[PDB]
């Protein structure tokens, strides 16, 4: 299959800016009829793809004048010119020069934010949960930026890796930060028999990790 | 409104079968190919196969042979995809899309049909409250949360004080944890409100006809 890869996975942009997603082909896309079937879809959150660009540089009906298209052979590039609220989403690059037509991994267009460190909070096993014998501990890492963040569970001093279940909000549209939440599940019993419980976050804005804890 | 319209989402058990439909209106059905595209969670947009309305002949990317079956009720102008021996890995959104013959792009896309395949039975959620264990505040806001766990199927709605705390609320996307879902909202209020002022959390799970309210009260 013609592996299509496109980088970067995210592209922090300022509305105002120009941007440029780039994309690349394992084999070439110059077809026996001398033609290149590289196309560009844009998929807005919770929706279906919309064609933007076909055959490298030809815009599609409706899609506006900021969407210059380019590249050749094996490296094609899409450049939005003054980004807008309207064109934020996942950009997929696709090839139909060969068969089966394959799709590029996508690139998220995101808003650029002044860094923010996570306000983290740890929460212990509720009584009610304990009275049926399971103990989820929970740590909310809220309103941070960038999305890169590393929460570990220091569980009595010695770290643990099983039962962690992370979930992640997408960019909050009011303040462009991300928020993540980690629940470490436990058997009530197990819980019963260990003291310190420390949720902890490695994230740019502190060369120290951020650590919050409760002793059992 | 020239468009491909697709069926609603199904929920099946590993082992039954689905016939997804795609009725095209507004264009000469037979002048375009119908292609099938599969979006799996965080896996590539994966092309499945294509059906030619002129001949009537499908082509399947190798991958989807065996169990996936394209077909067509051209009299009624509706493409169909059918999957049998359904198996957990077939959970995804199937999109159908107007394949063009000149230019080979896909210009009209259908809305997509999510197929979920699981063997949980419907389960109402347990919603535990999370109150801060004496961890006395950093600044001036205090942050509480509800742990909605053990449910199937999605959706679960979570509001705080029946819609009246919304800025400050972050709900996190459901995750499997042995066949069932787990979710968590968090509200961040001023510290003059809690515990001086009731903060309660409202999860409704429509699929089991359940709604609970928990009041976060200190620990």
């Amino acid at each position: 299959d013609v592996v299509m890869t496109q980088i970067p996975l995210s592209l922090p942009v300022n509305l105002g800016d120009q941007a440029s997603i780039s994309c690349r082909s394992s084999q070439s896309l110059i077809h026996s009829n001398g033609n290149t079937y590289l196309h560009w879809y844009l998929q807005k959150p919770g929706q279906s793809p919309k064609l933007l660009m076909y055959k490298v540089s030809n815009r599609f009906y409706g899609v506006p004048d900021r969407f210059s298209g380019s590249g050749s052979g094996t490296d094609f590039t899409l450049k939005i010119s003054r980004v807008e609220a309207e064109d934020l989403g996942i950009y997929f690059c696709s090839q139909s020069s060969h068969v089966p037509p394959t799709f590029g991994g996508g690139t998220k267009l995101e808003i650029k934010r002044a860094d923010a460190a996570p306000t983290v909070s740890i929460f212990p096993p509720s009584s009610e949960q304990l009275t049926s014998g399971g103990a989820s501990v929970v740590c909310f890492l809220n309103n941070f930026y960038p999305k890169d963040i590393n929460v570990k569970w220091k569980i009595d001093g010695s770290e643990r890796q099983n039962g962690v279940l992370n979930s992640w909000t997408d960019q909050d549209s009011k303040d462009s930060t991300y928020s993540m939440s980690s629940t470490l599940t436990l058997t009530k019993d197990e819980y019963e028999r260990h003291n310190s419980y420390t949720c902890e976050a490695t994230h740019k804005t502190s060369t120290s990790p951020i650590v919050k804890s409760f002793n059992r | 409104q020239i468009q491909l319209v697709q069926s609603g989402p199904e929920l099946k058990k590993p082992g039954e079968t689905v016939k997804i439909s795609c009725k095209a209106s507004g264009y000469a059905f037979t002048n375009y190919g119908v292609n099938w595209v599969k979006e799996a969670p965080g896996k590539e947009l994966k092309w499945m196969g294509w059906i030619n309305i002129y001949t009537g002949e499908p082509t399947y990317v190798d991958d989807f042979k065996g169990r996936f079956a394209f077909s067509l009720e051209t009299s009624a102008s509706t493409a169909y995809l059918e999957i049998n021996n359904l198996k957990n890995e077939d959970t995804a959104t199937y999109f159908c899309t107007r394949g063009d013959y000149v230019n080979w792009y896909f210009d009209v896309w259908g809305a997509g049909t999510t197929v979920t395949v699981s063997s949980a039975k419907t389960t109402p959620p347990s919603v535990y409250p999370l109150a801060p264990g004496s961890a006395a505040q950093t600044n001036s806001m205090v942050t509480l949360g509800c742990l909605v766990k053990g449910y199937f199927p999605e959706p679960v709605t979570v509001t705080w004080n029946s819609g009246s705390l919304s800025s400050g609320v972050h709900t996190f996307p459901a995750v499997l944890q042995s066949d069932l879902y787990t979710l968590s909202s968090s509200v961040t209020v001023p510290s003059s409100p809690r515990p001086s002022e009731t903060v309660t959390c409202n999860v409704a799970h429509p699929a089991s006809s359940t709604k609970v309210d928990k009041k976060i009260v200190p620990r």
